[PDB]
Parts: structure tokens; sequence; C-alpha cells
């Protein structure tokens, strides 16, 4: 039962971020993560009727 | 596996339907959720030239097209009728096997061959050749060689610095016709407000482009430590930024509607903005021989508009990194002298909090921006500019790269205070509308760039802060660090 | 030694070659 | 192209228009020629030589004896005299530590002499000259204020005198130099 | 010790700004999805490693970024054993070790091209065989040398991050956005969430008929999935600003006060790696075992496979839970499941932080060397004063991480915890270094 | 901007129109002090040159150019005193000392001579109503 207490005794001494950069983070890695996304989903759909008349 | 494709065009619509709905509807989300006084912005453009005029001159509907091929698309649809598994894809048949099949690997692979390389070799290049600062590298090099084989014996002046700039490698590129030779020339007609006749819209080219130039120039000569070429640099960028050859008696030349054949014929001893205030309204039109009330007016506030510097306090910092912090009092060249004593001491002190403790500057760049500058004569429009730099006082060398200041408050020279005159010679500070509380002063904060000395005793400095635009009285004091431990 | 640009040419080289070796092979059985 | 003289050894470009670096590479082989015409050893020492010092001496002495005689007029004609002998007739391959002190020694009094009597410009010139050639004493930094201010030019006049107190703060003239500089851009401004 | 001659990229001598490297590391990006694109030309297993490696079979980029992971991970036990006794005084013995590193990378290459091509389902029967090779061997070398221009400076990280990242982010996009139509009985059905949503939104026209139905998908995903998925996504990013800061000061020079951070996941990637590593190892090795004895004691006591899934067997415990049925049916297997997930994810976040050399002792040491000190501590003191905090910091953000996992695994995401929590930790790495560096 | 060919423009002559001697070695002295002063300026100039280089605005083949002429110097310098040797035997000792004093004699000569055309300049520019005698007459 020392561990969990311990361990809410380490978040209540670890920083929370606020809205303010919480906002840019989310917004940051929402970016990136949609436009590697975008590009991959893109490559592997126009490949398939390439493959197939090529193939 | 091996997948169908659609032949019957049943399966596409809906994929093109969320396609361009999940593009058009963040994108119409966005469109639905979607300081500084300047009293120049009308006056500059009521003397500028016609041909600058016309040379200035001359050098959202993919939403609703989005909803139209939505509301076809929709409309298409609803018109429409419509164990082992099938896989099939949704693209149509056509597209794969009609008389269409070569077409879209040929596009493909020209695409990928010819359109990507080329482009991307075109703009690595582009992107390769130019400087950090923002110049060409030949420009670059030629600058460097020049001031390798410097004898110091050749004193600066302007046509030195002149000649310098007619070797641009950029601007080769806009004309490859013409010569260093005449680009010298051009210059030259237009600080001496000369017509080029034809090569006009080059002259303003070449004039517009010189700017970016300077300012790496400047910072060459920085770097190589040498005071009198960044000097005659920065002498070199009023001259041509106010279209007026450098002269002893030029801060009055520098007005608007002034004839030399008649001033330096007539007087001789008027050299400053000051001398001439302190003579009367209509003994300045009398003496400046323009005899023309309604454009005396627009004269008179034009040159009780430019900002004159003066000092307040300056003192050294010792913080893990030294940095300089400067106390300037912007004024006019019509008001008085004010006594320092009378200054509160508050605006003097700085705050002292962890933010600010952790980055000083950022107070200094809360400040407002300088308004636009007045450029009868540039192509186009500028704002005002402070560059510092600072130099050693025991052999006379530049120790760091030039910094470049824009944001002031010159809210001390607006049209409210005018009861604060030279000429009332009244005692104007015992005044009932003297407010020493209303008077703002900018503070300045410089780095050092090097660590201090290790040695001990008083170590002599020198900073000067000189203007870009105006040719106004500007700051030249010599401060000493006194390393104690 | 090398740079970025030739990497980028070698692959579009092999990537070129790969594709025309496939489109040759195929209208070779088509045409005979 | 450049042509050769005969019995002057004098080379010569006879050319109708050369580079200035040309001219200046032209001259100094010139010189050199000529000097070691007249040095017959062969193998010559960087010792400086005597008879040419002697003269240069003595010339010096002709023209300071004109300020116990009171004459301010010919005394600067004399000391130029000796000091264009002097840079003339001297060996490029002596030494640089003994033809530096001489010739600073006769330019400052020649400096002196020109300011008492009367001419400003060389003065200014001829100190602007000796603080770049490597020498930076208070001693120069009060006549080239004082001249600059006779020939009125404020602000390069306090940044002189400001340099100064930068290196001498405990001088007496110096703030004085300072005050009326001050007072005289005061009035230049206001 | 040797000597070789072989091609490679040098290095920039400036700092390379902002722009340019995005440029660079996007225009990689691109190439290196192409290349697994194509298929090869002659030709007429389990997902989980090739997940892991970014390889799909049937593609010249079948063999993935095995070869380079796997010298990697070779030198980096060579380093562990002190054999290399590499010194960090000397260049010469990192550029020997970085030329070794080529040379070893390459005829591991070629060693299993010859495996693959030999063993492979293609067949036994030259020039066909030779030039099938050939191609591989020269876009092993063409990922190869691209993994070492990302790395030299022109883009913003490691190579092998960026491209498991983009594989889990493409199956992410595709497992929803799936543009296929599959007709089984009722009709044409899409794979996607959003696709399918749309569809039958639009065909039906009734919208209580046509929502009960296409929300739930008992057989494909549907857009609860996207829902539990974007949800963990919004919360593990708003786990990542966890982080306990203490005031710091230094003593070689004065006016030097800052601030260190001690984050919440503090090696995040390594005891999850760990995990699935030794959890796909164990199924592989029991399948096999049970497909070659048919039945023994203790082959049927550490797995039986049945309908294929493991059970009743101690691999049966080890097997993640689908959904909450079989938590409801079976309680005592899903806590004891839970209980060694996070007991193993837990002792490998502190063995990790003990062998990475960052233990508490480490950074003391590092601090006494900097000469860095608390500011409201003595300095016999900052070591006592790490124990307390460091050890429990690495065991919360293990459980943290195990925990987050066992979760994404029981709702029923879109894909597994594992990879989706490796490519946030990695954008968010990315984004912290950009923002600390400073630029657009 | 080089005397350099200069000296093989001199000894071209003097193998066909029978020229003095003594202007030959005046000529190499001159081009030895020009190099050894190259030497002294580029020595000088390479901390500062190494800093703007680092600092990422000055370019990368004036970088290799620069490094390449600084050996270039040197041995354009070591055959200048090879033919040094080969026209006066046992006078390389005294070369390099005579050398090293005629740089700095001929550059404060010509620092000096420089002031003739430097006065009028400030006369220019600040418009000065000068007389004889050097006074002011306003």
């Amino acid at each position: 039962v020392e561990f969990v207490r311990e361990g809410t005794q380490f978040l209540a001494k670890c920083k929370k971020p606020d809205l303010k950069e919480y906002t840019k983070i989310v917004k940051a890695v929402g970016i990136g993560f949609i436009a590697v996304g975008i590009i991959g989903y893109a490559i592997k759909l126009i490949h398939i009727p390439i493959r197939y008349v090529i193939v | 596996t091996n997948y169908e494709y659609d032949e019957a065009s049943e399966t596409w619509p809906s994929f093109i339907l969320t396609g361009l709905l999940m593009v058009v509807g963040p994108m119409t989300l966005l469109q639905i959720y979607q300081f500084n006084e300047e009293v120049f912005k009308n006056l500059n453009e009521e003397y500028t030239s016609d041909e600058i005029k016309q040379f200035r001159r001359k050098f959202n509907i993919i939403i609703i097209v989005g909803w139209i091929l939505v509301a076809i698309l929709l409309q298409r649809i609803n018109s429409n009728d419509a164990q082992s598994t099938s896989h099939g894809i949704a693209l149509p048949r056509f597209l794969v096997d009609g008389s269409a099949s070569p077409l879209l690997v040929v596009c493909y692979v020209a695409l990928l061959g010819l359109i990507l390389p080329y482009f991307v070799s075109r703009w690595w290049a582009r992107t390769q050749s130019y400087t950090k600062k923002g110049i060409h590298n030949v420009t670059a090099s030629n600058f460097v060689s020049n001031l390798v084989n410097y004898k110091p014996s050749e004193i600066v002046t302007t046509d030195l610095i002149l000649h310098w700039l007619s070797f641009a490698h950029e601007f080769k590129q806009f004309f490859p016709d013409l010569q260093p030779t005449d680009f010298e020339k051009l210059l030259q007609d237009h600080i001496n407000r000369r017509d080029s006749g034809k090569l006009n819209n080059a002259k303003f080219r070449i004039v517009a482009k010189c700017h970016s130039l300077l300012h790496g120039l400047l910072d060459i000569a920085c770097g190589f430590r040498n005071l009198d070429i960044a000097l005659g640099a920065i002498n070199t960028f009023k001259c041509i930024v106010q279209a007026v050859p450098l002269t002893p008696n030029c801060q009055i030349l520098q007005l608007p509607n002034v004839d030399k054949e008649h001033f330096i014929t007539k007087t001789g001893d008027i050299h400053t903005l000051g001398k001439l205030f302190t003579l009367e309204d209509a003994k300045i039109g009398e003496v400046l021989g323009i005899k023309d009330q309604a454009k005396l007016n627009e004269t008179l506030r034009v040159a009780s508009h430019i900002p004159n510097l003066k000092i307040i306090k300056a003192d050294f910092l010792v913080p893990g990194r030294p940095y300089i912090s400067l106390k300037v009092l912007v004024r006019s060249a019509k008001q008085p002298l004010i006594p320092t004593s009378l200054i509160p001491e508050e605006n003097l002190t700085e705050p002292q909090d962890s933010e600010s403790q952790r980055d000083p500057f950022a107070m200094m760049s809360k400040q407002p921006l300088v308004p636009y500058s007045f450029a009868p004569f540039f192509p186009t429009k500028r704002r005002g500019s402070w560059c510092c730099l600072v130099s050693s006082q025991k052999d006379g060398k530049i120790l760091q790269t030039p910094i470049i200041i824009e944001k002031l408050s010159y809210k001390n020279l607006n049209d409210d205070k005018d009861f604060f005159d030279k000429r009332i010679k009244m005692d104007l500070t015992k005044h009932e509308k003297f407010d020493i509380n209303d008077w703002e002063i900018g503070t300045i904060k410089i780095p050092l760039g090097q660590p201090a000395p290790e040695t001990v005793g008083d170590f002599f400095f020198r900073v000067i802060v000189k203007s870009t635009d105006y040719f106004t009285t500007d700051l030249d004091i010599t401060m000493n660090m006194k390393v104690r431990d | 030694r090398v740079d970025p640009l030739v990497v980028l040419f070698l692959a579009v080289g092999f990537i070129f070659s790969v594709v025309a070796l496939h489109v040759i092979s195929k209208v070779a059985g088509k045409l005979f | 192209t450049l042509e050769y003289n005969a019995n002057s050894k004098l080379i010569t470009a006879s050319d109708a228009v050369v580079a200035l670096s040309t001219e200046t590479n032209i001259d100094q082989i010139n010189v050199l020629t000529t000097s070691l015409i007249g040095e017959t050893n062969p193998n010559f020492t960087p010792q400086p030589n005597e008879a040419l010092s002697k003269m240069i001496k003595g010339l010096f002495e002709s023209g300071m004896k004109n300020l116990q005689q009171k004459k301010l007029n010919e005394a600067l004609k004399n000391v130029s005299l000796a000091i264009e002998m002097a840079q003339r007739k001297r060996a490029p391959w002596e030494a640089f530590a003994i033809q530096l002190p001489e010739l600073h020694f006769m330019l400052r009094s020649k400096i002196d002499l020109c300011l008492i009597l009367g001419k400003h410009l060389e003065a200014l010139q001829d100190l602007d000259f000796l603080l770049g050639t490597g020498l930076i004493q208070p001693d120069v930094f009060v006549r080239k204020a004082d001249c600059l201010l006779k020939l009125r030019q404020w602000e390069e006049a306090r940044a002189t005198c400001e340099r100064g107190l930068a290196l001498a703060p405990e001088d007496m003239k110096l703030r004085a130099l300072l005050i009326e500089t001050a007072r005289n851009l005061a009035e230049y401004n206001g | 010790p040797f000597e070789s001659f072989l091609p490679e990229v040098i290095a920039p001598e400036r700092k390379v700004p902002y722009n340019q490297k995005l440029i660079w590391t996007g225009v990689s990006l691109l190439i290196f999805l192409i290349l697994g694109q194509i298929p090869l030309y002659g030709i007429v297993p389990l997902y989980w490693l090739r997940a892991m490696l970014a390889s799909n079979r049937g593609t010249l980029l079948e063999l993935g970024v095995s070869p380079i992971i796997t010298s990697s991970l070779i030198f980096q036990f060579l380093q562990g054993t002190q054999l290399l006794q590499i010194r960090p005084e000397s260049k010469q013995d990192r550029e020997l070790f970085q030329i070794a590193q080529k040379v070893c990378a390459i005829i591991l290459i070629l060693g299993q091209a010859l495996v693959v091509v030999m063993t492979g389902n293609y067949g036994a029967p030259l020039p066909i065989c030779l030039l099938l090779i050939f191609q591989l061997m020269f876009a092993s070398l063409i990922v190869m040398l691209l993994d070492e221009l990302l790395s030299k400076g022109y883009g913003l990280g490691s190579g092998i991050s960026l491209f498991i990242a983009t594989n889990i982010a493409e199956q992410i996009f595709w497992r929803a956005f799936a543009p296929t139509t599959v007709n089984s009985g009722r009709g044409k059905e899409f794979e996607g969430a959003v696709i399918a949503f749309f569809h039958l939104l639009a065909v039906r026209k009734d919208k209580k008929r046509a929502l009960v139905e296409a929300f739930y998908r008992t057989n494909l995903p549907n857009m609860f999935q996207v829902l539990m998925t974007v949800a963990i996504f919004l919360f593990v990013l708003y786990l990542q600003g966890f982080r306990y800061e203490l005031p710091i000061r230094s003593t070689k020079v004065r006016g030097q006060i800052g601030i260190y951070p001690i984050k919440l996941f503090y090696t995040s990637n390594t005891p999850i790696i760990l995990q699935s590593a030794l959890t796909s190892n164990i199924f592989l090795i029991s399948q096999i075992l049970f497909q070659k004895y048919p039945t023994n004691p203790l082959i049927r006591l550490i797995g039986v496979w049945g309908i294929q899934m493991a059970l009743s067997g101690l691999a049966y415990y080890i097997q993640p839970l689908m959904s909450l049925s079989e938590a409801l049916l079976d309680p005592i297997k899903t806590i004891v499941y839970i209980t060694f997930v996070l007991g193993s994810c837990a002792v490998f976040s502190k063995t990790w932080i003990e062998i990475s050399g960052t233990s508490p002792r480490d950074i003391a040491k590092q601090f006494k060397d900097q000469g860095m000190v608390i500011n409201g501590k003595r300095e016999t003191s900052i070591y006592r004063e790490l124990k307390k905090i460091i050890p429990t910091a690495a065991a919360f953000g293990g459980a943290t991480i195990g925990a987050l996992s066992v979760g994404s695994d029981l709702l029923g995401t879109l894909g597994s915890g594992a990879s989706i929590l490796l490519a946030t930790t990695t954008i968010y790495g990315y984004y912290e270094a950009a923002a600390k560096e400073g630029g657009f | 901007n080089d005397a350099h060919d200069l000296y093989f423009q001199i000894k071209e002559m003097s193998e066909n129109e029978k020229i003095h001697e003594k202007v030959l070695k005046a000529a190499l002295l001159n081009r030895g002090a020009e190099s050894v002063r190259r030497s002294l300026k580029l020595k000088e100039l390479a901390p500062q040159i190494n800093l703007l280089y680092k600092n990422g605005s000055i370019g990368e083949d004036y970088w290799k150019r620069f490094e390449t002429e600084v050996k270039l110097i040197e041995l354009e310098f070591k055959d200048t005193l090879q033919e040094a040797e080969r026209l006066q035997p046992g006078w390389v000792q005294l070369f390099v000392m005579v050398c090293k004093e005629i740089c700095f004699n001929q550059a404060l000569s010509r620092r000096y001579q420089s002031i003739l055309k430097r006065k009028e300049v400030c006369i220019k520019e600040w418009e000065l109503k000068i007389n004889n005698d050097g006074r002011l007459v306003n």
C-alpha cells in the first residue's frame, strides 16, 4: 500500500500542464500524425491500380 | 488477393462523398471560428513623385465549388436505385481497364521521373547558393576580398562604398546587359537627384535592393573589427535613404522643400535643427525662401517630428552573462532641455521577478514598433531603425556584431504636448500641463557577447547608436566596467 | 564523397529501371 | 610593358595607362636599385648608416637653432627638409627600431612648431599619422582636440578628448577641453 | 583494425535550419514509402514481426530494417560485454566502429539474401535468381544509405523509429478509411469506419435503423473503436506533460539558477518493447513445439492451442484479453495476466534505468562533475534525495505504461496500444526537441 | 594584384637586353617582401576568418580557397628562396632579415606618402576655405 502512496505523492510533486501549452502540444502532435498518416494512406491507395495494370 | 473493380459505379460516389466531406467540414468550421501613432503614413504619398508611385504600383472559392460538387454527387446518388466473400475495390472499371489504361501509368512515371528530381534539385540549389544572412555567395566573397586587401592609408568616403556596391552579383541577374560602371553612375544620379532618362526602372530596383547589401556589408565590417568602414556604411545608408549627398550642412538639406542656391548663399551658420528652431516662425520661412504658408506648415510639421536621442542613465550589470542597460530619452528638436533630477526614478528602477530575471529582454520586446519613415524618394516604404555597435577604447576595434533595435515608443513626439516649446523661454517645467509621469522613457539592453576580463581594474568601452533614416543627433558615450569581485 | 542528390537520383533510377523492366516484360507477352 | 634606361638604370613603364599598385612596385624597385648602386658591399648589414644620420642631426640642429634665435618661419622649412632627406636618402634594409624613433622625435617637434606658427591642417594630418603609426600618448590628444576645435569639428573633438580621458583620467587639461567642447556643442545645437 | 574504401555520406559542416531538415525528412520518408510498394519481377509467418520490422512480403522491402536493427543490437551487446573496450578519447576508434557497423550490415544483408532466396517459396530454378538477389541487395544498400543520411544531421533524428511510426500511422488510417469493398450475403461492405458509416447513412436514409448497426459492426471495425482510439490518444497526450522539476543551482559560476525536469515516462520505449518481444518469442516457440510434438506432459502444461489460440496452459495465461466478455468469464485469468504484465514492465523499467547508466548515483556523479547543487539542500544529500524520486518515478512510469497497454488491449481500439504509444512518444520527442532548439 | 609576374618579366627582359644585375636582386627582394607581408597577413587574419566561417555568413568555398592559398604562399616563398640561393650562393641567412626589415620599411614609407593625397580629401569633405600658409580664412 506504500507504493501507491509514493506514486500519489510523486504525481502531486510533478507539474500538470495547463491548457495554454496543452493546446499547442496537441496541435503539433496531431498535425504531425495526420501529415504522416495521409501520406501513407495516399501512397498505399494509389499503388493498387498501378500494381494491377503493371503486373 | 485479387479485388474486383466497380463497373456499376455504385461504390466510388460515397467514397468521394466522404473524401470531400472530411476536407470541407474542418475548413468551414475554422472559417466560421475565424499601438504606436504614425503621422507620416498620409504625408509620405503626398510628396512622392508620380513615377515612383507607378513603379511601386507595378512592382476561397474552393469552399463553394466543393459544396456544389457535394450537392451534385448527392443528387446523383439519390437518383440511383440500389455464403462466401467477394473482395472488391471502389475504383471504377473504365479507369483501370478502359481505353485510358496506359495514360495513368505514363503520367505517373513522368511525374515521378522528371517532375520531382528537377524541382527538388532547383530548390536545393536555390536554398544552398544563398547565404544565411540573405545575400548571394559571390557578393559576400567579393566583400571579403575587398576588405582583405584594404590599405589602411586610404580614408573611407561615400564614393568608395558606392564603388564597392557596384560589383554586386545580384544586380547582374536583374540586368545581364548592364555594367558595374553603369550601376555606379545610376547610384550617383540617384544621390545627386539626377534623372537616368530611360533606366529609371532599373535605378529604382537597384536602390531598393541596396538595403540588404548594406546590412550585410555592415555585418562583415563588424566581423573584421573595423570601425571607420562601419561608420561610413551607416553614413552611406543615411545618404541613400534620404537621397542627398553627404555635406556638413545636411541636417537642414534633408528637408522637403529647400533651395540650396538660396540657402547656402544666404546663411552659413545654420547646420542643425535647434539653431533653426531658435529663429521665429516667419523668420524660418524667410530664411528657407519658400514663401508659402500652406507649404510652410507641412515642412514645419515634418521637421518638428524627427526623433533626437539623449542618455539618462547607463550602467553595467554582471549576471552570469554581463549585459548593459540603457535609459534613453526620445525628444524632438523643438522641446527645451529638462533636468535629469526631475525624473521620479521609478521608471529607472526595474522589477525583480523570476520571469523578469530569467529573460530581461522580455519587457524590452514589449515596447511598440517605430512608425513608417518619411522617404520622399525611396521606392518602397520603410520603417525607422536603430543599429547599435560597441567597440574598445584601448585600441579602437569593434568587438562584436552590430545589434539593430526596432521596438520603441515615440509618444513624446505626438502633437499633444505642443506647449513645450523652446522659443517661449518662460521655464515651462513649472507649467500646469507639466506632468513628469507623462513622459515615457524607453529602455535598451545590450549584451556583451564576451565574458568579463579576469583581471581587476577599470576597462573603458564605447557604444554608439546611430540613425538609419534621418540625420538627427546621435549618442556617443564612453563607459568603464569596474570589476571588483 | 556522397551527396544526398546522388542518393535520390540513384533511388529514382532504381525504381524507374524496375518499372521499365515490368512494362517491357508485360508488352513482350502482350505483343508476342 | 616597360622600358629600361641604360645610363640611369631606372625602370619606367612605357605604357600610357598603368595600375597604381604597379606604379608603387616600380617606384619601390627603383628606390631599391638606386640604394644598391650606392651600397658597394656584396652582403650589406642591417646596421644603419652613420654619415647620413650625422647630416640629419646637423640639419635638425640648424632648424632648432632658429627657435633660440626666435625665427619661427625658417625653422619649419629646415625641419621639413631634414625629414625629407632622412626619408629619401635612407636605405630600406636598415633597422626599423632605429628609423622609427628618430622619425617620431623629429615629427613631434615639427608638429609642435607648425602648431605654434598657426598652421592647423598639416598639424592635424601629422598628428593623425603619428597616432595611427603606433604611438598612443596623452600628449597628442590635447593638441589634436585643440586643432579640431580650431578648425570647427566638434563631434570628432569630443570623441578624441573622450578617448584621451579613457587612457589618462587624471589629466587636468583634458577635462577643461571636454568642458569647452561641451559648451561649444551646446551652442552648436542650442 | 583494418582499412576500408566504401561509399559514405558526409555530414554538414554547419548547422542545418529547421526548414531544410523538415524537407529532407519528408522526401526521405516519401522515397522509403514508395520503395515498399513495388513488387518483384521474376516472381510468378507472423504479422507481428512483419509489423514490428516495418516490412512486408512480395515487394522490394521484404527485408525491411531487419539487418540494420540486428547490427545495432549486436554492437549494443558487444558494448555491453565491454569486449570492444572502446575509448571516447579517440575519434579513430569511433570511425573504426562505424566502418565495422557498415561492413557487418552489408555482409548480414547478403547472407540473409542468399538464405531467403534459397529457402523462400519462389523456387529453386539462374540469371533470374541473380537479378532478383541483386535487386533486393541494391534496395537494402539504398535504405541503409538513407538511414545513414537521416542520422548524419539532415534529418530530425533516427530513421528506424520514423519508419515504424509511419507504418503504424498508415495501418491506423487504413483500418479507418479502407476504400475496399466486400459482398458477403447482405451486400457490399466497407472495411473502414467513417466510409461504411457514411455509406449506411446515405444509402439507407434511415437514421435510427442504420446508426444502431453502423455503430456496433460486430464483425468489422466501427466508429466506437475510433472514438476509443482518439480518447486514449488524448489521454496519453495529457499523460506526457506530467514531469517532476527540482530546483538546481551551479557552484562553478554564480548567478546560474536552473530547473531539472524528471518526466514520468523516463524510458517508456524499452519495457513495452521487451514485453512484446518476449511474448512474441514465447508464442512462436510454443506454437512450434505444439506443432512438432503431438502430446507431452510439459508440452501440454506450458501451452495447448485451440480454436488458433492457446488455452488451458501456461501460455494460456500470457495471451492478452480480447474484450469485456472473456474478462467477465475468467476473472482470475485477467487478474493474473494484469499482475504479470505490471510486474514485468515495472522490473524492466527498473533494470533498464539501472543498466543504461542513468542511476541516481550516476546522475549524482554527473551533477558533482558539473558542480550543480540543489538550491535549498546541502551537497552530500543529492544522491539520497535522488534515491527517493528516481526509482519510484521509473516504477510508476512502467506501471502506467502497462495499464495503458492493457486498457487499449481490452477496450478494442483500432490498433495495439504498444505501437500507438511508440508513435506518440516518437512524435513527442521530435516536438520537444524542435521546441527546445528554437524554430518554426 | 601582385608583382610576382613582374619579376619574371624583368628576368625575361634581362635575358635579351643586357640590363644591369642589381635590378634582378632588387626585384627579387621586392617579391620576397610582398610574400612575407602576405604570409603575416594570412597568419593574423586566420582566426577572424575561421570565426566568420563558423558563424555561417561567408559561404563554404572561400574557406577552402583560403586554406589552399595558405600553403600556396609558403610554396611561392620557398621557390623565391631557392631562386635567391641560386642567384647568390651563401646569401640566405641574411636574406630573411633583409626581407623582414624592408617589408616594414616600405610599409611605413607608403603610409607616410599617402598623407599628401589624404589631405585634400578632408578639405573637399568639410568645404573649408583655406588660404596659403595652411591657415583658415573662414
